């Protein structure tokens, strides 16, 4: 059928897999996922154990793609250890600045996600799943949910899969407009039918998430990995890249690079070969001031040669490079990120409620230079005091990156005063 | 006595259909409600959370959650525009600037024909196609005003 317009974002792969076909710009439908042998790893699957494919994911050493890197096979032993029914849930919210290396998945090669999820359910036992996707990727809503039914037709999902006698139904369900929706506590609430505000961790989700049950949760990228582990093996698997953060990665690249788009490479790339081998290197030429991490970290030129990898002197994160040249203002650049925060955070906790809100509204003084000697004070208190009494993440980064760019930039903030 | 049409009673009813509990479609809902209307009508709350049996002020708090839901202003055509970080680097005031000339309009504002209004929103996830801004459902890359101005005459 007809889908909305979706700009065609460039992507580029060294290891031909998970943009074996997401590299074209085009939605692949079954049949062309059948004739690349597509669903051969979901049939191998369910001739196994759910522990063996557990244990399977667990030796692959895949860790989380959604950007806390937490081991992914380690993760399901957890929710398995406890009664079920379990769930299953693909979180497909990517809203973090600078981020779109899942929808390029979801939209083009659908079924590669699906078959991962039907292997992740089967894995953990769960026989209801759900991707939650979001609201600003409607494109991808519809493409999804006629990826289902033509996964249904073709006996892959529904009762008894394939003779198993393995149960599960995908819902897909669809954000508003929340970025707090990508957390994981607050995604399970909205599934629930309500607002997304965190949960209190512990306990994690895999002891308590949706109605109370084990689920899991796994972002889109991660579990496009899971039809690979089960396909090549573990072995492998492992054999992709360096031994201690080993398979593909995705790497959405923009900003003032000649060649943005998304990057499927190996986590022992640096990251100046991800700016300057691959991505073309700058815009006229023109020398890297910075790159943002999403909106988590700021890196100097001074700090290209790290690997993209979830080391502690790697890049980590989702691997998102946003690119500074040496004309960007550093202070126009921290303001747009104190925006996110301030319009993102969800208000249950008063040091990220306030300080979120603070931190942009003065920093938009500084920025216009309309800044009174308190307010410049209060800022600096302010970026260093979201964090406090914080139950989510969000308060524990909001003034992460900001603190960065008032160290590695000292001189550029100082103009400002 | 506030009644959805028909062929959005029939909508709204396959959605709290689809999950196994009902409540799960109050977004799904939502976003149907506004696709027909052009915004959240007020009246419209109601009978929402009669078909979710759930209170009416735990709807109108989801509403008022969520930002893609707009109790204001209708609007035929909303065409958000990103503001974050990359689109901002990449020329998100020229675009801006273009709509202005286009349209007449700024971000929060209204065509007094009621067909197009500016939304301006966090990063929609197309960054190295900034900058990036959707037509409803339709997502693009702002090229030029001329561009602009194309792609805008095909709404109509
Ligand atoms: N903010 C961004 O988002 C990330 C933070 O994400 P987060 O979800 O708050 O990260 P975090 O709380 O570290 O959890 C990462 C994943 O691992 C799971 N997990 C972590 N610890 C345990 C445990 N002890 N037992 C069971 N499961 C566990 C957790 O449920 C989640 O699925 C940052 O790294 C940024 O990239
Ligand atoms: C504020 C905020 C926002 C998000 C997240 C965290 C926080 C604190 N997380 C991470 C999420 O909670 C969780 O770690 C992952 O979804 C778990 O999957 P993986 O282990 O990475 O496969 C997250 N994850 C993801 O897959 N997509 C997203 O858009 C987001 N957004
Ligand atoms: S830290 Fe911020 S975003 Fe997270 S639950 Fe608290 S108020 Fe909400
Ligand atoms: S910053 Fe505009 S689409 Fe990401
Ligand atoms: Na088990
Ligand atoms: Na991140
Ligand atoms: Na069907
Ligand atoms: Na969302
Ligand atoms: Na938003």
């Amino acid at each position: 059928r007809s889908y909305p317009a979706i700009p065609r974002i460039y992507a580029e792969t060294t290891l031909n897999m998970l943009l074996k076909r997401a590299k074209k710009p085009r939605v692949h439908s079954i049949d062309e996922y059948l004739k690349d042998g597509g669903y051969q790893a979901l049939e191998k699957a369910l001739n196994m154990s759910p522990e063996e494919i557990i244990d399977w994911v667990d030796k692959s050493t895949l860790r989380g793609r959604g950007g806390a890197g937490f081991p992914t096979g380690k993760k399901w032993k957890f929710a398995v250890q406890n009664p079920g029914p379990r769930y299953f849930i693909c979180n497909a919210d990517e809203s973090e600045p600078g981020t779109f290396k899942d929808r390029i998945i979801i939209e083009r090669d659908p079924h590669l996600l699906i078959e991962g999820i039907i292997i992740s359910s089967y894995a953990i036992g769960a026989n209801e799943a759900y991707i939650y996707i979001r609201g600003e990727y409607p494109a991808g809503y519809y493409i999804l949910r006629d990826a289902i039914e033509e996964a249904k037709k073709k006996g892959f999902l529904g009762k008894n899969i394939l003779g198993s006698g393995f149960d599960l139904e995908i819902y897909v369900a669809r954000g508003a407009g929340a970025y707090i929706c990508g957390e994981e506590t607050a995604l399970i609430e909205s599934l629930e039918g309500k607002r997304g505000h965190p949960r209190l961790k512990p306990p994690y989700p895999v002891q308590k998430g949706l109605w109370g049950k084990p689920t899991v949760v796994n972002n889109v990228e991660t579990i496009a990995n899971v039809p690979f582990i089960i396909s090549m093996g573990w072995e492998e698997y492992r054999y992709i890249g360096p031994s201690d953060y080993a398979g593909p990665k995705l790497f959405p690249v923009s900003g003032k690079v000649k060649k943005p788009g998304v990057y499927e490479l190996p986590m022992n790339t640096t990251l100046r070969e991800v700016i300057f081998k691959y991505a073309g290197g700058t815009l006229g030429n023109k020398k890297v001031k910075a790159v943002f991490s999403g909106a988590l970290d700021c890196f100097s030129s001074e700090e290209l040669d790290i690997p993209m990898d979830y080391s502690p002197l790697g890049f980590g994160g989702t691997g998102t490079v946003i690119v500074l040249t040496e004309e960007d203002d550093i202070v126009e650049a921290a303001l747009k990120i104190a925006e996110f925060y301030e319009h993102e955070t969800c208000g249950q906790c008063t040091p990220c409620r306030v300080g979120c809100y603070e931190q942009a509204n003065l920093l938009e003084k500084i920025y216009k230079g309309e800044a009174t000697e308190q307010d410049w004070e209060g800022f600096d208190f302010v970026n260093r005091n979201i964090q406090p009494t914080s139950i989510c993440g969000l308060g524990a980064v909001a003034g992460r990156l900001i603190r960065q760019t008032l160290e590695k930039f000292p001189e550029e903030w100082e103009k400002y005063r | 006595e506030f009644e959805f049409p028909e062929e959005l009673k029939t909508k709204l009813q396959e959605h709290i259909n689809y999950f196994p509990k009902k409540r799960q479609a109050i977004l799904l809902c939502l976003h149907e409600i506004q696709n027909y209307y052009g915004y959240i009508p007020p009246e419209s709350l109601k009978p929402l959370a009669d078909m979710l049996e759930l209170p009416l002020n735990h709807v109108e708090g989801v509403v008022a959650f969520y930002d893609m839901f707009d109790r204001e202003d209708k609007a035929k055509y909303r065409i958000r525009v990103c503001v974050s970080i990359v689109c901002h680097l990449m020329g998100t005031n020229k675009l801006l600037k273009a709509l202005e000339n286009i349209l007449g309009i700024k971000p929060g504002e209204v065509t007094p024909d009621g067909k197009f209004k500016i939304v301006p929103v966090q990063c929609l996830g197309a960054c190295s196609e900034a900058p990036v801004f959707m037509v409803n459902d339709d997502e693009y890359k702002f090229e030029s005003e001329v561009q602009l101005n194309e792609i805008l005459s095909r709404y109509t």
